[PDB]
């Protein structure tokens, strides 16, 4: 050619809108006298976490959990029934105890991306007694 | 008849040849582009002019040689302008002093393009001339050659035209974004120009030069150009209509642009080829 | 701190303890005559008996009271009597619920059914007891059997 | 009516009560209950304690006595003891009322006795001489004889004490071979049994 | 403390319900408006009794029967009346059995014999009580009287 032209350029991953900035998760009444012997869990519930407006550039974002976990690994219950933790899934099978990360593509077509989780409580060493739960875990999204 | 360069090296004497270095400073001229002036470059005396008289001659057979041997032009000789490569000898130069006087000699190219070049690197080949030498005291006649080999990194203009620069960087905001390419083209005598873009090429209709980033590229990206707000295609000639001594803008900007599905993350870099004739 | 999942829920006491007096317990079924037994089926009278449950969870609802032990060879819904020299042969333990229908010896949960309850207050499971002829003529002597009690809670 | 829940009563060494059942299968009538306890004399000598010792039975209704030792380990160890249960129910024109007193045998029976209660029946043994059959007893335990043939001619009922002898009437004219049954501990025939001579 | 329920009790074989019937005198000084027969009354119109054996346990073949209550000042096998001022004198009652043969008032278990019973079914006993002289003359004045019927279990 007579002149040539060199164009440098970079593609920086942006960050998405958070959709679900608080999920809300009930499990409703569990019973005592099914939740003796230990390993006893209550039924899974299903949450998602969506994030939409997607920048184009940002092909994945990875979900980073946190929470209060007691001598089980799992998640504490702040409420007053004892013997009793609360787990966090997603729905390919891994446990995400605080600390633990999932990565997820963003879907192109739509612009955005999902996780899909599943929560239940569940009692470890066995007895759960009477009481309430409370958890909340806290979660904070990378992006790449 | 005793000579040396503006560098002060002496042209060694004798019936052989002797490799002359040189400074360029090439130019687009009206009619006829500059390649090397050397009456600037090789100054030449009489050691004994009481006594003896020197003439030098160009004699016929001189011509380009190295990258630029497939060119043709003129060569001022003297003040008055011969053929190049010559095709018959030169009227002579008299040396009669021990003043340094400059070798009255420069070599000019006959364009054949509108905007190209031709890099010459400091150290190889430009022209081979032949001179003859006689004097005054007898009938003696001998030739010699010098070889004029350049100094200097330079770019010999081969056209009525000239770019504002032959190599350009841009740097891209981060995506999406443009920035402006800064080229323009003056041509010595007014001209009707236009250009055409070249490079690698990803879609079908050739408007979106391709992602060559080396290092950590993105995907689904590339670079293409535009002016005021209308796509240049690949291997499509833009006019810029008459163009003049007035430096012209081709009025480029740098964009990205999607080719594949999924944006990945990365660096871009593209290669862009600016080439030009007239219409 | 971006995006928060929050988990809500209840533990509840669906259930009861045994109270002390019903933990461990023994039924007299007294003296019976060995002519009433006409024919196997034939049944003495009813002999009452009862569990008390205190204190219970405010979320019961009901309870599954199965009985479990050595049934006899004869009939397997009765609890057999322990065969010693003195023993009373050709008879069986029944058990019965409050409406006095039979509840089976080992039944499984399914053949069991509920049994309403108050909820945070006490309770009480009332049965009966009495014999059955499984073979004629009776032989006489002492009335001797344990079994043991299972609540499952709903 | 009035009836007794057992005909004869076992007070095993170290119990601390037994129940005799009473009965009255009458709706219009209505009696006095007076239970209590005599020795082999007949003698009220108070071994034993009924309770209640008084009490109404006012139409269909069953009561539970309850009787208790009071020896403190003074009769003997080696044998059983004999007493009678007495229950007396007096109903409460020119007429003879009458009153019921059901009697009972009540059995005073040490503990560790070597021979169980069911194997006294066949220790029995007999004498045949005179006018007269002798039943011998071994054991430790009464044996209420009933059901004595000689052949097919029966003979008195007997009541044969522990360690002892009892003796009966006897015709020669009667048959060869001897059979005999025993009333247990619950009031039930023992199967017939082959009367043993010598 | 594993919820267990011990049952105990007896399968005996039963006496027998006994009940007296009440023997009732109409008279209205019958023969003693013309007695005076020797001190040797005997010959009243005898009225019968029964004692009702019924229902009885399979146990009862023999039982050994008596009577007790406050024999006559003169005869010791006589009943005494009731001796209140509103009552006859020189008369005790006798008690005969089934042969018409005089019953040994509070005689000994050693004087009794055995009344051998149907075992199973319902035995009935058959008494008869009439008035017999101990003096003369009678008088004129109730006969109220009240007597002890004893059955001694074999």
């Amino acid at each position: 050619a007579d002149v040539t032209i060199t164009v440098n350029g970079k593609v920086v991953a942006k960050p998405c809108t958070v959709s679900t900035t608080n999920a809300t998760v009930d499990l409703g009444d569990l019973y005592s006298f099914s939740l003796m012997s230990a390993g006893a869990a209550s039924a899974w519930h299903d949450v998602a976490l969506e994030l939409t407006n997607c920048p184009v550039g940002t092909s994945r974002v990875t979900a980073s959990f946190s929470g209060a976990a007691d001598s089980t690994g799992y998640y504490k219950n702040q409420g007053t029934a004892q013997n009793i933790q609360l787990e966090l899934q997603d729905d390919s099978g891994n446990t995400l105890n605080t600390g633990a990360t999932k990565t997820v593509q963003v879907d192109d077509s739509s612009q955005s991306a999902h996780f899909p989780l599943q929560v239940r409580a569940l009692t470890v060493n066995g007895g759960a007694t009477q009481g309430t739960i409370q958890a909340v875990i806290s979660i904070t999204y990378t992006y790449s | 008849f005793a000579c040396k360069t503006a560098n002060g090296t002496a042209i060694p004497i004798g019936g052989g040849s002797a490799n002359v270095y040189v400074n360029l400073a090439p130019a687009v001229n009206v009619g006829q582009n500059l390649v090397v002036d050397l009456s600037t470059q090789i100054f030449c005396h009489n050691d004994y002019p009481e006594t003896i008289t020197d003439y030098v001659t160009l004699q016929r057979g001189s011509a380009y040689g190295g990258v630029l041997s497939s060119f043709s032009g003129t060569v001022k000789y003297n003040g008055s302008s011969y053929p190049f490569p010559t095709t018959s000898e030169t009227p002579r130069v008299v040396y009669n002093s021990r003043t340094d006087k400059p070798w009255p000699v420069a070599l000019y190219l006959t364009p054949v393009s509108s905007a190209g070049g031709v890099a010459i690197k400091a150290g190889s080949l430009i022209a081979v001339l032949i001179l003859r030498q006689t004097n005054n005291y007898n009938s003696d006649d001998f030739q010699f050659v010098w070889n004029i080999y350049a100094n200097n990194d330079v770019v010999v203009p081969t056209g009525g035209c000239d770019v504002s620069a032959r190599d350009v960087t841009v740097t891209l905001p981060d995506y999406p974004g443009s920035v402006p390419i800064p080229l323009t083209v003056r041509c010595d005598q007014t001209q009707s120009v236009s250009y055409t873009l070249s490079g690698s090429v990803a879609d079908a209709g050739n408007s979106i030069f391709t992602n060559t980033a080396s290092f950590s590229p993105a995907q689904g990206v590339g670079v293409q150009l535009t002016r005021n707000g209308t796509i240049i295609p690949a291997n499509n000639t833009v006019s810029l209509g008459a163009v003049g001594t007035s430096a012209v803008s081709l009025g480029l900007t740098a964009n990205y642009a999607r080719t594949g599905g999924q944006v990945t993350a990365g660096n871009v870099q593209s290669i862009i080829g600016v080439t030009f004739v007239y219409q | 701190a971006d995006s928060t999942i929050t988990i809500r829920g209840y533990v509840r006491d669906n259930g009861c303890s045994v109270a002390a007096e019903s933990t461990n317990f023994t039924v007299d079924l007294m003296e019976n005559a060995a002519k009433q037994f006409n024919n196997i089926g034939a049944t003495t009278p009813v002999v009452p008996f009862r569990i008390l449950l205190s204190p219970c969870g405010n979320a019961v609802s009901a309870v599954k009271v199965g009985f479990t032990g050595v049934a006899d060879s004869h009939n397997a819904n009765l609890l057999a009597l322990e065969n010693t020299v003195s023993a009373a042969a050709g008879l069986g333990i029944q058990l019965l619920n409050e409406q006095q229908n039979q509840i089976p010896l080992n039944a499984p949960s399914s053949a069991l059914s509920w049994t309403t309850l108050t909820p945070g207050k006490p309770n009480t499971l009332n049965f009966y007891a009495r014999l059955m002829a499984t073979q004629v003529p009776v032989t006489a002597g002492h009335i001797n059997a344990t079994a043991t009690f299972t609540l499952e809670y709903q | 009516g009035v009836a007794l829940g057992a005909t004869r009563v076992i007070y095993p060494a170290g119990q601390k009560q037994e129940q005799l059942a009473v009965t009255n299968n009458d709706e219009n009538s209505t009696y006095l209950i007076q239970s209590w306890v005599e020795n082999a004399d007949g003698v009220k000598d108070g071994r034993f304690i009924v309770t209640p010792p008084l009490f109404a039975m006012k139409g269909k209704k069953e009561n539970t006595l309850r009787i208790l030792d009071a020896t403190n380990n003074q009769l003997p160890q080696d044998r059983e003891s004999l007493f009678w249960m007495n229950v007396k129910a007096i109903p409460s024109e020119n007429t003879l009322q009458l009153a019921i007193i059901s009697r009972i045998k009540l059995y005073y029976r040490p503990a560790k006795l070597a021979l169980p209660p069911d194997q006294a029946a066949e220790k029995l043994r007999f004498r045949r001489s005179a006018n007269s059959l002798t039943l011998i007893n071994p054991t430790p335990y009464y044996l209420t004889v009933t059901e004595l043939n000689a052949g097919t001619r029966v003979l008195e009922n007997a009541l044969v004490p522990p360690m002892g002898e009892s003796t009966v009437k006897l015709p020669s004219d009667a048959g060869s071979n001897i059979t005999y049954r025993t009333i247990n501990d619950y009031g039930a025939l023992t199967p017939k049994m082959t009367g043993v001579m010598e």
